[PDB]
DNA sequence: GAGCGTTCAGCGTTCGTTTATCTCCCCCTGGTATAATGGGAGCTGTCACGGATGCA
């Protein structure tokens, strides 16, 4: 997700918040590796922050998901 | 939340930074940008 | 079910000939303020200003909303749209508003004048003037309605002056004097109406009475304003004094 | 007095008002369970002058 109005190092720090979230909600009772669980939370934190901090005029999160959806189609 | 240091007063000619603390500019680059430690204080009396 | 609206008198609405209950004076103010934009949306700010001007009550916006809701109960669904936080009247047929109907007749009359059909032009103006059911926006409070009373009342007089000229051009001098005496009593400072009356009197041969019209008017304008009549009135007076034959030929 | 003539009157009588209720979408937040584990990347050549700053 580099090169979209957010600095590359800034993306790492916001994703880093997602990682600390994931460890508090992870356990061995599920028969799966930590890597599969973590990547969901990493992607969530990065994409939400990108929605909330890239544009000069802030756009609400649900308008942002509308425009990128229509752009791709 | 955390204090920062003015770009003007350090990182310039040495007539303005001045070596007010006897530290080289290479030394300063290492400490304020989190690459090397400084001993801000010693209990030299305790140690004795 | 065809909605028609009247603003050239008391603010009225009809549906299939049945009279609709347009409500309180403030609702007539709101309706008039919305009707005169001809489908352009009026913001809530403009509607508050239209009803109360510089001194709105602290909860005026809730009152405006109440009046807007009540209009929806008497008018058909979908005519009163809610748009951009304001309201507009939409979906009316052409000529549903008497003001538009009066405006359409007046524009055709100008073409008829340019085409030389003075008889039809007189009839078109006659049909137009009959739409005035008294005072425009009668009994409607608020500063916005006040501006329209003066503006549209003057426009009625402007159309009235033109019709008399066409009537006088066709030789109908004797009918015009009778209506003009009532009009000059109501509008004593409107010098153009006295100009038409004096010309009508001369063509009706009442030169001495025409000169009597000048003497009270000249005194009256001196009494209230200290001003002489306009040069157009002075030259017309002189042409009677010179017995100019070119005034009597149509 | 007859018969009607002006004009307060306070009183109703609901209509006037603004002011109080009450139902609804943008907006913000949280959550997904195979495994996934250290960047691309854009440069580069003016010119002189001087003083700091490194190092034989």
């Amino acid at each position: 997700y580099t090169g979209r109005g957010m600095l590359f190092l800034d993306l790492i720090q916001e994703g880093n918040l997602g990682l600390i979230r994931a460890v508090e909600k992870f356990d061995y009772t599920k028969g799966y590796k930590f890597s599969t669980y973590a990547t969901w939370w990493i992607r969530q934190a990065i994409t939400r922050a990108m929605a909330d901090q890239a544009r000069t005029i802030r756009i609400p999160v649900h308008m942002v998901e509308v425009i990128n959806k229509l752009a791709r189609v | 939340a955390a204090p920062v240091t003015h770009i003007w007063y350090f990182k310039g000619v040495p007539s303005r930074l001045g070596y007010l603390l006897d530290l080289a500019p290479k030394d300063l680059e290492k400490v304020i940008y989190f690459a090397a430690y400084m001993i801000t204080f010693v209990d030299e009396e305790r140690r004795t | 079910g065809a909605l028609r609206f009247g603003v050239l008198g008391p603010v009225r609405a009809w549906r299939d000939g049945e009279t609709l209950a347009t409500g309180s004076p403030q609702q007539r103010a709101l309706l008039a303020a919305l009707l005169l934009r001809e489908g352009r949306t009026a913001t809530a700010g403009e509607l508050i200003d239209a009803l109360w001007g510089e001194e709105p009550p602290s909860q005026a916006l809730a009152a405006v909303r109440t009046y807007a809701s009540r209009l929806r109960k008497v008018l058909d669904p979908g005519v009163l749209v809610s748009e951009s936080g304001g309201y507009a009247v939409r979906g009316l047929a052409e000529g549903a508003l008497d003001l538009a109907r009066a405006q359409d007749l007046a524009s055709a009359a100008e073409k008829a004048r340019s085409a030389g059909d003075l008889c039809h032009a007189r009839d078109l103006l006659r049909r137009a003037l009959d739409l005035w059911d008294g005072e425009v926006l009668a009994g409607v409070p608020g500063p916005y309605a006040q501006t329209q009373r003066v503006r549209l009342g003057e426009w009625r007089l402007q159309l009235l002056e033109t019709r008399l000229d066409m009537d006088l051009d066709q030789g109908c001098h004797a009918e015009a004097v009778s209506e003009l005496t009532a009009l000059t009593a109501a509008h004593p400072l409107r010098e153009r109406l006295r100009e038409l009356l004096m010309l009508a009197l001369y063509r009706s041969g009442r030169q001495a009475e025409a000169l009597a019209v000048y003497a009270d008017t000249r005194r009256l304008l001196a009494d209230e304003l200290g001003v002489d009549p306009r040069p157009g009135l002075q030259e017309l007076q002189q042409r009677i004094l010179q017995a100019d034959p070119a005034l009597a030929e149509l």
